């Protein structure tokens, strides 16, 4: 009878430190992609000015060209049960923050490719000149 | 799960990195370059 | 490389707008401050290259005011969006947030309501986290919110508005932050992406009524959420509104602490809700303070 | 019934956390071709400046 | 549109160096090359539209040719790149190979190292997957793990490094495999990112030397990673380890089997980990026949 | 493909500066220096680990020479990349004390303290210099510090205080697992590593035989941090001082594997934890 309370506190230790271990490392990449999303944003915002650059460079390149036991397992299932409310609520923001991500990025592929087009454009007009 | 997520952004981490500085510098050439269009337009001129 | 110093003392010679007969025989005025405002931005890239940001910010703003001198604005905001970047990054909060204040005024006069919302938002993070000035940090959220409401943008107003109505719970301005929930409940009505925040949004608003004393406005918000959201009926954040709807009732401070305690196994209970939910609890104990 | 209740919220945040490591996948390919498409972006900024320039020594 | 056959035809007109006396009165040749690489370009651009994959790789292997011969190789590195996105979607497997070999080539010499390693990984993975040659692709991930621990990008050339070593070990190279995977161990010790991963290596370091019936160096290899990883001295691999490890030297295949049956219902055996397990089963059953 | 060999040659020769009469009539040798160091980067990029590296550090000499010390922290940094992956950490040491050199005199500290952790790396496990890792961690640090970037800061001085505890200079590892504590209390993201800072210092005043100092400790990390009030590792630390006092080294032992058993201690804890017992059984043999 013993032996299966001794096993069950074991078995509930080893369950708290893995629920723990989870844990520390949703939060290290819940931070870790809010500051892939900063850098993110950084990117955008240079896109955004590349856009405007080149419409500039359009329209000067066209006018070139122009020009005990028991009490233990209750307390261990307490804190496991904690931690695994922290699992849960960091799956979900974590999927909320990278589908947004997900769409950021398909809008930065199509404008970086999009830029890439407009300048290998340009280049190859200057050359004529 | 959670082990195997956080691997995999920290291995992604490399490409932003790049992506953050390649664009960067995309962005400082493309506003030298636009400066040298408006410097050729003005002797065209 | 050039010595800014002397960058800056020769920008501020060719600032000096013509003054009496001169002016007859000089052209616009403006030429001489693009001149000068090129100088202090050369002066404020070497600042910046040699990380004594704060000199570096203060010679964008000299170069911003001559742009706004030369009449060339758009380029002062640019300007002032630089030298608020080398004073963030500097430690001065108090000039970043000038800088970023003359750039919204710049890019709202020229229409350019989405960027001066991004700033604004930014300013009131500054505000929030560095100066502690959380009056005009909520002004600067919910101000941004309004601006991405008009643009269309959903989601960055909801981000401003949470904000918003975050800090005025946690300012003793409840009824108003409950109001602000529910303008995000309603723009949030709908939309897949953001059920996870609708749960949230019901339950924070319940609380503000709480911490009004209003348990029937909290109760009919509980009513509201369980009948327009099936999974907000059915979830932990609507029980737990419930339960310390009837604490509240019952005027039984330690089933509210229980509830909380039970809610918080289950669901840790973030800062701003430990502070709306300690304030309910005094509340119950005032009045029964006042009956004995 | 606690328990049970704890396995189940287990097992749900199991499931989301399979959704997410999908979703991780999706997002390190995109960023892989993103970083080749910025790679491909800076050579022809840098490729521009230096046309460019070039015109605007011949103009000269 | 234009029809692409013309366009090839024209590509391939322009493209004839001059030759003899006209050579003296002609210009560069590079110009014929580069404009008869446009006209292949447009003509691979319209297949491609016309999801007639196959003739565009094609289109763009003459484009990147020609671009080879007028002297711009970057551009050829490029359009090899095409031309293998174009076979790979079509299925035409060889030819991604042949245009990814070339792409890597000129990546390489431009001193392009990182993108060659990108490249030379996807080589690796067509070749593994789609044409099963398991010995080019052993030395493409050897390659590109090698290319990527000269940029210092330890995950990428781990990410390597564990397809070689994988494949080694499925190819019967056990010792060079373990000698991968001890690599991997030390670029991964005092990198909490890689606790997970860590474990897994140690595990697999000494399958592979029980595939190579040398049990000592699999001893070795658990008293190592107990000592210098606190997370595999408790962990399940390396109580499992151990236990194979003792019933290697103890010629007992049947505990070996309920071994890898208590592992399996515990922690999934994947693949690879079912083939080395049954080559060791295989190795102790041989021992025991030799012993009657 | 051109021949390595015969770009550096080209390189040295126009590499040489205009030395009397020539000086008169030649512009600015800077000219030479920047063509002598792209000639060494074509080299260089055709090698690419050694050969390439020192062709690197050739142009960095050379871009040196022309005023470009902008490139030249880049293609030392170029130069660290092909020495670090050839084996050749001596010449990769080398190569960063240039770029760090560079940088900081040009007010990239950040970048500094970057290759002045990744120096300290190299120091230690590649050359097991411990001295000059120790300072490189704690410079890196303080150039974190200054830049308010938190947890880099915190990164090097981990490293920092950990190579002065194994060095046995257990009061100056106390005092930067003191600083930790202090930089990290009221971060919610620091928490489980504050436990471990508290631990490690009482540990340090442990091995300097100064007990009070742990207890001081201990009684500091309960009082100001619950998480650490109730953890294993205060009950831990607790346990260790009163085994001190006890002068019983038994007893730590068993502490020690009691705390073993529950959260395995890493080859530092081990290893501190061992002259905490030496010291214990010194005196026990000086008593008698």
């Amino acid at each position: 009878i013993k032996f299966t309370k001794q096993s069950s506190v074991a078995s509930t230790r080893n369950t708290l430190k893995m629920a723990q271990d989870a844990e520390r490392a949703g939060m290290n990449t819940l931070g870790m992609l809010g500051h892939q999303s900063e850098q993110l944003n950084n990117v955008e915002g240079n896109l955004d000015l590349m856009k405007v650059q080149n419409k500039v460079a359009d329209e000067k390149v066209a006018e070139l060209k122009k020009l005990e036991m028991e009490l233990e397992i209750d307390r261990n299932l307490d804190q496991i049960q904690q931690v695994s409310n922290r699992l849960k609520k960091m799956a979900l923001t974590t999927g909320k923050e990278l589908d947004s991500q997900q769409k950021r990025l398909n809008n930065i592929e199509e404008s970086t490719d999009d830029l890439d087009i407009n300048l290998h454009m340009n280049t190859n007009r200057l050359a004529g000149i | 799960l959670f082990n195997d997520m956080e691997e995999l952004v920290i291995e992604q981490q490399e490409n932003v990195d790049v992506i953050d500085k390649n664009v960067e510098d995309a962005q400082l050439d493309v506003e030298q370059g636009v400066g040298h269009t408006d410097k050729a337009v003005k002797s065209a001129r | 490389m050039s010595d800014p110093v002397e960058l800056l003392k020769r920008a501020e010679k060719k600032g000096v707008p013509s003054s009496g007969f001169m002016k007859l025989f000089s052209g616009s005025d403006s030429y001489k401050f693009e001149e000068a405002a090129d100088l202090c931005v050369q002066a404020a890239t070497i600042y910046r290259l040699r990380k004594e940001l704060n000199l570096a910010g203060d010679s964008f703003l000299k170069a911003a005011d001559y742009q706004k001198k030369a009449g060339n604005e758009d380029e002062a905001g640019n300007t002032y969006v630089e030298a608020y970047k080398c004073f963030k990054s500097g430690g001065n909060s108090v000039n970043a947030v000038d800088s970023l204040e003359n750039a919204i005024q710049i890019f709202t006069h020229r229409g350019q309501f989405r960027r001066g919302a991004n700033f604004k938002f930014e300013l009131g993070e500054i505000l929030e986290n560095d100066l502690h000035d959380y009056a005009k940090a909520i002004d600067c959220y919910e101000l941004a919110g309004e601006w991405y409401a008009q643009d269309q943008s959903v989601a960055l107003s909801n981000k401003c508005f949470i904000k918003c109505a975050d800090l005025k719970a946690l300012d003793g301005q409840y009824i108003e932050a409950s109001d602000i929930y529910s303008k995000l409940i309603k723009s949030s009505m709908g939309n897949r992406l953001s059920q996870w925040s609708l749960k949230d949004y019901f339950l924070k608003k319940g609380l503000c009524q709480l911490a009004a004393t209003d348990a029937v406005a909290a109760a009919r918000t509980l009513q509201e959420g369980q009948s327009e959201d099936p999974n907000f009926a059915d979830s932990r954040e609507s029980n737990f509104l419930k339960s310390l709807i009837d604490a509240v009732n019952e005027g039984d401070s330690e089933q509210l602490s229980e509830h909380c305690k039970e809610f918080d196994n289950f669901m840790r209970l973030d800062k701003w809700k430990i502070t709306i939910l300690n304030k309910i609890k005094e509340s119950i104990q005032q009045q029964e303070d006042d009956l004995l | 019934s606690r328990t049970a209740e704890l396995q189940a919220e287990i097992d749900d945040t199991v499931g989301i956390m399979r959704d997410n490591i999908n979703k991780v996948a999706e997002r390190g390919e995109r960023l892989t071709s993103i970083e080749d498409k910025a790679d491909n972006l800076a050579v022809s900024a840098q490729g521009f400046k230096r046309g460019a320039n070039r015109v605007r020594k011949a103009m000269w």
